């Protein structure tokens, strides 16, 4: 491990931090504005603006992680480990319900119960937001009290019992997710099939959009799951040797789904 | 002869437009520029009023 | 015999052509020239009145300044409280297409009319607590555009029909058919004093009509587009139209010469809804520019934007002692604003 | 709290209002709006029974789906201004009085029945409220035009027209050259389908095209598009 | 309109009751409906209130917990569980209904009533007079006196009166001590300087004998005064 190549992708990573932060940013601005010009948003959109500001708080994690583990200046209470952890699992919460809001918005469910949970889903979704974020606390009070306990052993066992905690508590989301990808790729194709019938000049090009869309999302975001998940092994990488490169993964990861998110956000582009 | 019928209303309706004695565009500006400054005062859509007096406020 | 009556009445037309020429002695640019601007003025937001479920497009407005008439496409004709927001009726129309409404000056009836080609009226004080339709006045062959009410008897619509019609409410018959617009009426404001009433025609021009005798008195040729929205000068000696061409004239009736004109070089977009303050120092008028440019009624400068809305602004109300303007837009959400100090 | 028993009251009814205004929505979101256009020689009086003065209402459901289309040839108004109160339907259900090609105005005879067709296709397809609001073609008199098609060509209104009068080859023509008024091909779409008298399967076709309409805009809001 | 209630009878102590409340020619999901009690030679007492939809529900201190009321809707009436009686209840039940808007006259009908016989903090609204010799053609003012203002800062000042006809159920002359009600003679009128306020007869008929009464509304324990009998 040369100098130069660490200098070099810690430039990467800030970059990528940078460009995460002034996405999410500008996305704060607009949806700001937005508020405050008609205070009624659609539930994407703030669908949207939570998951900005779950960027920034992730983000914010791992630029003071990273500077306190690479310089180690003052390592009292930098290592906010419960902060990035809590905030992953607040964002693949979010992520799950943004392809469980595409589930039930786009597909042409018509079932009675269906329909009246999907309105008062539309209605009850800042209190949906909240609920997920009352799953995230719950979730993250076992791996609490498994942080408590491993600073309490500072000041295997323990270690494997936070180890699982934070497994299944990230790992939940993300089935979520993929089970909600995978449904969403199956109506698309299965209406792809047989829509050609029905003219295709738009219609298909936008189905196809869409599913290009669920695949940049799938990709993006569930190999993102499994960077985390490695980082939670821990033991077959090295998280001390090769630092800056895995960082640097993990948010060129981040910075392709907050891109992509920023491209398919429709306020934006009725704004701009 | 409804062409012919329909310029008889035409031409009656602008002969009667002709029978208007109308006034100088000055006088009728200055007469509604007098209106505007009369109730200008009293306008809180112009004019601000006290927070306490606004309804709405 | 068509041709003679042709060139005759050209003859007239050149002769009341000459006659708007020689009473121009100075034109109102010049008089206002002197005048103190009023400055930027800016309302916020004091309430939205939020809560129909669709496109507004008529609001009114009581004779105490307080309860709203806001009509959309959810077959809602809802009367809002505006110093509470608090929903006073919510009336139930009967065809969900509607371009009108009015407030009876009693308060005790409601107009409500659109595309079906008929008017609602709605007594609202009922010895049972429902609103019902007092009466369905109808006749006309063309869709409403606006409607206002008189005397709780009398109600004047204008029509698609080239027309427009005072009713008489009691008996459900037109007593006066006022005709002789070439294009559509889209707008109606009825003077202060109740005995005329200008008419916004599609025809590009705008027309005077006394409510007893029946003719038009007075025919005002503007705007190269059709005229989309009117209002009525506070002293009634004066009108104010708006159209698609964004172009906003004042005319005055004793000088049938169109007395300014308000438009800038970056407004394209129509208007939909023209009103006044009393003072008649403002003209409040609704765009397409989703906003609600506000013009000096003299100096022919903007004084200041309304925008807060997504969509048209559909209506634009004044209070009756010009103490705030409503803007009922195609956002589905009624606003009041009123100026700060 | 400065609100009285009065106030307080007040405040539930106004609470009631909204309640029962948001249950008249529950009804109101599970039907979809469409706007039945076209020139009313004929054609657009036809797919109303087919569907089985003032503004006539059409209520009609397939498979869970409440349509309510909205007939408007009696509005009697050459020009089109009330049609930004139906701005925000799905559907611009456009009728092609096709086989009239012989057939010209009685009024003004010199004008062709098609010219005023492609006119109104022309106005409606590219205005500036129905930008991306689909429409659905049904040329109608798809039999009289089949029939009619070998006895007069389409060189009496169209005067580029080339090739075989052959009706399949003929109908696809003028299908063509009604689409080719389509300014844009990716905001709204102009779907096609031939229809007669007897042709019971233009329902089938209208709710494909508006289930088409609604998975596309849902797909928008939700910024896949 | 009619308003015609049901029960009441004799009930022997300690038993119960239910009192149904028909209405018709109205719209009853959209009016409040309170309860008034009148005992056999006093005054007005208010019972409890519901709202539209039985949102809210208000009794009266002597009679809170004993009583239940509720509205069954879609059959329009009213019904009033009696549980466990006592001497202070023997009374003349009347059924009054309300509406709460802006510009709405609260207390419009009231009812026939039922009478029930049983064998054997608020605002004080007080009428000094309870007794006024009159004769036809005169102008006689009526007096209420109120613990408080009864002014709140919405503008608005809540006293409501009623007139009681000699075996008639009461009805509505004014409602925020300016409105007029609907269907009574201009000569009624009324007027207040904010804790003392004063009804003016221009005229009294004979259809204006009775028993004058004045109520507060700012807050639920809605109270009755005393009232003034007139006499000839
Ligand atoms: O280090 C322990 C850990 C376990 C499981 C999940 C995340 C973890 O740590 C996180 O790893 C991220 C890797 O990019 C860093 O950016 C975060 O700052 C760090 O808190």
């Amino acid at each position: 491990i040369p100098i130069q190549l660490t200098v070099f992708f810690m430039i990467i990573y800030v970059l990528e931090s940078l460009t995460i932060i002034v996405q999410s940013s500008l996305i704060v601005a607009v949806l700001g504005r937005e508020w405050l010009q008609v205070r009624r948003l659609m539930p994407v959109d703030m669908i949207l603006i939570s998951l900005g500001i779950s960027r920034f708080c992730l983000q914010w994690a791992s630029m003071l992680n990273n500077f306190c583990s690479y310089f180690n200046l003052n390592y009292v209470l930098c290592n906010l480990t419960i902060t990035w952890e809590f905030f992953n699992i607040l964002t693949f919460w979010l992520n799950s319900l943004l392809t469980v809001f595409y589930c039930i918005k786009v597909s042409s469910f018509t079932h009675h119960i269906f329909l009246w949970l999907r309105w008062r889903i539309l209605r009850l979704f800042p209190w949906i937001l909240l609920g997920c974020l009352m799953i995230t606390c719950v979730t993250i009070i076992p791996s609490a009290i498994g942080n408590y306990i491993q600073i309490q052993l500072l000041t295997e066992n323990f270690h494997q019992y936070q180890f699982q905690a934070h497994t299944v508590a990230l790992v939940i989301p993300f089935i979520l997710f993929l089970a909600s990808t995978i449904f969403l790729m199956a109506s698309l194709t299965k209406q792809i099939q047989h829509h050609s019938t029905g003219h295709c000049n738009p219609s298909m090009k936008a189905r196809f959009t869409a599913l290009r869309s669920l695949a940049v999302l799938f990709i993006v975001f569930t190999s993102y799951f499994l960077t985390i998940l490695i980082t939670i092994i821990g033991t077959l990488f090295d998280k001390r040797c090769w630092l800056w490169v895995w960082e640097a993964f993990v948010y060129a990861f981040i910075l392709m789904h907050s891109t992509s998110l920023m491209l398919s956000s429709p306020t934006l582009k009725r704004i701009l | 002869t409804a062409s012919i019928a329909q310029a008889r209303k035409l031409v009656e309706q602008l002969k009667m437009e002709a029978n208007i004695d109308r006034i100088k565009v000055s006088k009728a500006a200055a007469d509604l520029m007098a209106y505007c400054e009369a109730h200008a005062k009293e306008d809180p859509l112009l004019t601000p009023v006290p927070a306490s007096e606004n309804p709405f406020r | 015999e068509l041709d003679q009556l042709r060139q005759e009445a050209e003859q007239l037309k050149n002769q009341i052509r000459d006659a708007r020429k020689a009473c121009a002695d100075a034109t109102l640019s010049q008089i206002t020239n002197n005048i103190d601007p009023v400055g930027r003025i800016q309302m916020r937001t004091r309430r939205t009145l939020r809560g129909h479920l669709a496109k507004i497009y008529a609001m009114h407005w009581g004779t105490d300044s307080r309860l709203l008439v806001s009509a959309s496409q959810d077959g809602k004709l809802i009367i809002w409280d505006s110093y509470t927001t608090n929903k006073v009726h919510a009336i139930p129309l009967r065809s969900s297409w509607v371009m009108t409404c009015a407030y009876a000056p009693s308060g005790n009836y409601v107009a409500c009319g659109g595309l079906d080609n008929i008017c609602s009226i709605y007594n609202l004080k009922t010895r049972e607590g429902n609103v019902r339709v007092s009466r369905e006045l109808a006749g006309h062959t063309g869709y409403l555009s606006c409607c206002r009410f008189l005397d709780d008897n009398q109600i004047v619509t204008s029509s698609g029909d080239t027309t427009c019609a005072l009713w008489d409410i009691e008996t459900g018959q037109q007593t006066t058919t006022f005709t002789g617009h070439t294009g559509d009426v889209m707008s109606l404001s009825l003077a202060p004093d109740t005995r005329l009433f200008v008419s916004g025609a599609c025809d590009a021009s705008a027309k005077l009509w006394d409510v007893r005798e029946g003719m038009c008195r007075q025919t005002f040729t503007g705007h190269e587009s059709d005229i989309n929205a009117i209002c009525f000068f506070p002293n009634g000696n004066a009108f104010a139209t708006g159209s698609d061409d964004a172009t906003c004239r004042l005319f005055d009736l004793r000088a049938d010469q169109e007395l300014m004109t308000y438009s800038h070089d970056n407004i394209i977009c129509g208007i939909t809804s023209v009103s006044f303050s009393k003072s008649g120092r403002l003209l409040l008028a609704g765009y397409d520019d989703f906003n609600c440019n506000v013009w000096d009624a003299l100096k022919a400068d903007r004084a200041g934007v309304l925008a807060g809305h997504d969509n048209r602004v559909s209506c634009l109300g004044v209070t009756d002692d010009g103490m705030a303007v409503a803007t009922g837009s195609w956002d589905s959400f009624l606003k009041i604003w009123n100026g700060s100090s | 709290c400065t609100l009285s028993a009065e106030d307080k009251a007040a405040v539930e009814r106004s609470k009631m209002i909204d309640r029962n205004l948001r249950e008249d929505g529950e009804k109101a979101a599970r039907e979809v709006k469409l706007l039945l256009l076209g020139a009313g020689e004929s054609g657009k009086s036809t797919i109303v029974k087919q569907m089985k003065t003032g503004i006539v209402e059409t209520h009609f459901t397939f498979k869970d789906l409440h349509f309510k289309m909205f007939d408007v040839g009696g509005q009697r108004s050459e020009r089109k201004k009330w049609i930004h109160c139906f701005e925000g339907v799905t559907a611009i259900i456009f009728c092609v009085a096709l086989s009239d090609y012989d057939l010209v105005l009685a009024e003004d005879e010199e004008m062709n029945r098609m010219h005023e067709s492609m006119k109104l296709f022309d106005s409606i397809c590219n205005n500036k409220w129905f930008t991306d609001t689909s429409i659905i073609l049904f040329l109608n008199k798809k039999d009289l035009f089949e029939e009619k098609i070998k006895k007069s060509p389409l060189t009496i209104c169209y005067p580029e027209y080339a090739g075989s009068n052959t009706y399949e080859e003929a109908a696809a023509y003028i299908q063509c050259q009604f689409e080719d008024l389509n300014k844009r091909k990716d905001t709204k779409e102009i779907y096609t389908h031939f229809t007669c008298a007897t042709d019971t399967q233009n329902v089938k076709f209208v709710f494909d095209a508006v289930t088409d309409i609604i998975i596309k805009e849902n797909l928008k809001d939700c910024g896949l598009f | 309109v009619q308003l015609v209630e049901s029960g009441g009878g004799l009930v022997q102590p300690g038993g119960s009751r239910k009192l149904s409340c028909s209405a018709s020619g109205f719209a009853f999901s959209s009016f409040g409906m309170h309860w008034v009690r009148q005992a056999p030679e006093k005054g007005l007492e208010w019972v409890a209130y519901i709202s539209s939809g039985s949102g809210t529900i208000y009794y009266a201190d002597t009679v809170k917990g004993r009583f239940t009321i509720s509205r069954d809707d879609p059959k329009n009436t009213l019904f009033l569980q009696m549980t466990s009686l006592r001497s202070e209840d023997t009374a003349m039940y009347y059924c009054v209904r309300s509406i709460y808007y802006y510009g709405s006259s609260p207390f419009d009908f009231w009812g026939q009533g039922t009478t029930l016989t049983v064998s054997s903090s608020d605002i004080v609204m007080t009428q000094a007079t309870s007794s006024v010799p009159v004769t036809p053609g005169e102008s006689v003012s009526i007096s209420c006196r109120s613990s408080k203002s009864l002014l709140h800062s919405n503008g608005n000042t809540y006293l409501y009166w009623f007139l009681q006809r000699p075996g008639q159920s009461p009805q509505l002359l004014i409602y925020r001590m300016s409105n007029l009600a609907s269907g009574v003679p201009d000569r009624f009128s009324g007027s207040g300087s904010g804790t003392a306020f004063t009804l003016t007869i221009s005229r009294l008929e004979a259809e204006d004998v009775g028993v004058y009464y004045c109520m507060q509304h700012l807050e639920y324990p809605l109270t009755f005064g005393a009232g003034t009998k007139l006499e000839l």
